[PDB]
C-alpha cells in the first residue's frame, strides 16, 4: 500500500527518469538476465546478447506499462489487468522473479541518478515496483 | 560464489575504490528506511524518525562500518565465507533472531549503494559478480539455519 | 489482489467460523508460538502458557480484527489503518511472523473444518491473509 | 533438526496412520492450486486449468507418491537430513532450479494436509513437531541452494 507521499516520490523520480524509461527498462532487464541466469528460461525465443534489439524493444514496453502505472497508481490492479492475465494466468511467473526485476530496475535507476536517488525516493519506488509486482502475479480476473 | 578469475578481478577492481568509512552506513542507513521494520533491532541507536535522522545518525555510520568490513573479510576469503561469517551467523540468528531474508536484503541494498557510487562504472557484469558474492555472505550468515 | 471468487471463498468459510472467532484465534496464535518460538518476542509481557487467559482474549482481538478484514475487503486500507500503525509504525513487526501467523490460521481452519478448507478455498484464504499482512506491514499513512 | 524423544514418538505414531496413497498426492496439488506458479515446474503433467483438474489429474495424484515417501525416509533419517536428501537436492537445485522458497511452501501445505486429514488430533505441540521435519527437509534440499 502507497502512502501520499509515496505516490509523490515515483511520480516525482519517474518524472525525472523521463524519456530514459525505456533505455532503463533495456538496461534493468539486462541485469537480470546476467546476474540472475534462470531468469533467461522465460524468454527462450529471445536474442538475450547484450544490446539486442529484442532487449531494448521489449524494456521499452516495460516502462510503458511502469509509466501507465505511475499515472494510474491508485488503481493498478484495473489499469494492469491485461498485464496481470499475462504473467499470473499464461506465463504463470515465480513472484522471486519480480523481486529480481524490482532489484535490478533499483540498481540501474541508482546508477543514472547519482543526484536524485535520494534513500526516500529509493523506499518510494521499492514499495511502488512491489506493488505492481503484487498486481502481474496475482490472478483477480 | 565461484567468481571467474575475471570476476573476483573486477570485483577486487572496485572494492579497492569503496570508502570504508561510509559505504558501509549508507546500506545499513537505507536498510532502516527502505525496509522499516528493521528499525526495531536498532532501538539503542537512536533518533531513526526520518531519512534524515537515519542516514545521519551516528551509530548508523559507526555501526555501518563494522558491517562493511564484515563484507570486506567475505572479500579476502570468497572461498569460505561459511567459515568466515559463522561467528556473525551466531549472533545474528541465535542471539538477535534476524530472520534470513533481511540478510538478502541488506545485500541487495550494498549493491544498490555500489551502484550509487560508481554509476556506469557499476556494469552489468560487475553487478553480476557483486551478486555472487552477497548471496553468499547472505547465504552465510544464515547457516546457521541448516 | 483478490478475485470475486477469493471474496466468495472467503465470505464464505469466515462466516463457518463465526462465534468460534475468538477460541480459533487463540489457537492460532499458540500453534504460532510453539511451531515458531521467534514469534514470542513481541509478547514479552503476556502469560503465553497453554491455557493462558491473555492468549484467549488476544485471539479474540486478532479474530474480530479479521471479521472487520473480510467485511470491508474492498476497502482494507482505510478499514485497518489503525491496525497498520499499530504493526507497522509502533511495533515494526518483520513480515515473515505474518506468514508464520497466517499459516497457523489455516491450519487451524484446516483441523476444524475440514469439509470447508477446500482447495480452491485453502488458496483464498491464503491469498486474503497476505493482502491482510500486506496492509498491517505497509506504512501508507 | 532435533526432536525429543517425546516429539519423535507423535509424529511417527500419526505418520503411521497417513494414507501414503493420498496425502501426498494431496499436497503437492495443493501447492499446484494455492501457489499457482509452481505450475510451471509441472506443464507435462497435463490438465492443470482448474483446481479440480489439479486434483483429479494422475500424473499429480502418482507424482504425490514419491514426495511423500522421500519425506518418509527423511522421518526414519532425522539424524542426517542433508545426506538422506542429497540427490534430490541435486535434481531441485542444479537441474530444476526450484527456488529454495517453494521447498518451504510445500512443507506448509503438506503440514494444512495432515491438519486437514486429522482435525482435532493434529495438535498445536504435534504441529510444531512437524514444522522441525519439514523444515529440515527443506533445508536439506536446499543445500545447494543455501
Ligand atoms: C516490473 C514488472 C514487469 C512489468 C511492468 C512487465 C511488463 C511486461 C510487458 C509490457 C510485456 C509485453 C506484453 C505484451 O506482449 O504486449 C511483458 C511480457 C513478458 N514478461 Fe513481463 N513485466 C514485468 C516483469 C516480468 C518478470 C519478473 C518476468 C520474468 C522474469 C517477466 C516475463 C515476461 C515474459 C516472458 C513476457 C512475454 C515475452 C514475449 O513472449 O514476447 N516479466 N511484460
Ligand atoms: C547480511 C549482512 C550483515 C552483516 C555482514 C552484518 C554484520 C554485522 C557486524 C560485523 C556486527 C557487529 C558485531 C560486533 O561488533 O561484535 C553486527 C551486529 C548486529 N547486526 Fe548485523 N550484519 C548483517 C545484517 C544485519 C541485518 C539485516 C540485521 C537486522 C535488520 C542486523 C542486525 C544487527 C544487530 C542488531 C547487531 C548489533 C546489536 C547492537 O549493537 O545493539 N544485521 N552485524
Ligand atoms: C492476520 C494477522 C494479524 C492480525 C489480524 C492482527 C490483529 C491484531 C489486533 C486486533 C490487535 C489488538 C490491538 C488492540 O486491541 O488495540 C493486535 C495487537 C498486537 N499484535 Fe497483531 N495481528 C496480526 C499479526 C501479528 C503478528 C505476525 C505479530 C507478531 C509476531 C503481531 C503482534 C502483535 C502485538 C505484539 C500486539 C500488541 C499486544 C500487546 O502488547 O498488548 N500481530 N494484533
Ligand atoms: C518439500 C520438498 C520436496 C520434496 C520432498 C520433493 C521430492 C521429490 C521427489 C521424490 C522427486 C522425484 C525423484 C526422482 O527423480 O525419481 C521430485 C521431483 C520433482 N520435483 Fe520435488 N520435492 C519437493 C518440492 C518441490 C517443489 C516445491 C517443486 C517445484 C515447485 C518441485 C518440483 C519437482 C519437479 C518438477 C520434479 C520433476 C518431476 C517430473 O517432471 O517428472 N519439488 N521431487
Ligand atoms: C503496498 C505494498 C507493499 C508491499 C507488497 O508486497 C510485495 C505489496 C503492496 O501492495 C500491492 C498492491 C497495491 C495496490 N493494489 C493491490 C495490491
Ligand atoms: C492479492 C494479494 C496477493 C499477495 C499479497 O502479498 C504480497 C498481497 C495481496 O494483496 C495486496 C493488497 C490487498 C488489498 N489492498 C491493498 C493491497
Amino acid at each position: 500500500v502507497l502512502s501520499p507521499a509515496d505516490k509523490t516520490n515515483v511520480k516525482a523520480a519517474w518524472g525525472k527518469v523521463g524519456a530514459h524509461a525505456g533505455e532503463y527498462g533495456a538496461e534493468a532487464l539486462e541485469r537480470m538476465f546476467l546476474s540472475f541466469p534462470t531468469t533467461k528460461t522465460y524468454f527462450p525465443h529471445f536474442d538475450l546478447s547484450h544490446g539486442s534489439a529484442q532487449v531494448k524493444g521489449h524494456g521499452k514496453k516495460v516502462a510503458d506499462a511502469l509509466t501507465n502505472a505511475v499515472a494510474h497508481v491508485d488503481d493498478m490492479p484495473n489499469a494492469l489487468s491485461a498485464l496481470s492475465d499475462l504473467h499470473a494466468h499464461k506465463l504463470r511467473v515465480d513472484p522471486v522473479n519480480f523481486k529480481l526485476l524490482s532489484h535490478c530496475l533499483l540498481v540501474t535507476l541508482a546508477a543514472h541518478l547519482p543526484a536524485e536517488f535520494t534513500p526516500a525516493v529509493h523506499a518510494s519506488l521499492d514499495k511502488f515496483l512491489a506493488s505492481v509486482s503484487t498486481v502481474l502475479t496475482s490472478k483477480y480476473r | 560464489v565461484h567468481l571467474t578469475p575475471e570476476e573476483k578481478s573486477a570485483v577486487t577492481a572496485l572494492w579497492g575504490k569503496v570508502n570504508v568509512d561510509e559505504v558501509g552506513g549508507e546500506a545499513l542507513g537505507r536498510l532502516l528506511v527502505v525496509y522499516p521494520w528493521t528499525q526495531r533491532f536498532f532501538e539503542s541507536f537512536g533518533d531513526l524518525s526520518t531519512p534524515d535522522a537515519v542516514m545521519g545518525n551516528p551509530k548508523v555510520k559507526a555501526h555501518g562500518k563494522k558491517v562493511l568490513g564484515a563484507f570486506s573479510d567475505g572479500l579476502a576469503h570468497l572461498d569460505n565465507l561459511k567459515g568466515t561469517f559463522a561467528t556473525l551467523s551466531e549472533l545474528h540468528c541465535d542471539k538477535l533472531h534476524v530472520d534470513p531474508e533481511n540478510f538478502r536484503l541488506l545485500g541487495n541494498v550494498l549493491v544498490c549503494v555500489l551502484a550509487h557510487h560508481f554509476g556506469k562504472e557499476f556494469t552489468p557484469p560487475v553487478q553480476a559478480a557483486y551478486q555472487k558474492v552477497v548471496a553468499g555472505v547472505a547465504n552465510a550468515l544464515a547457516h546457521k539455519y541448516h
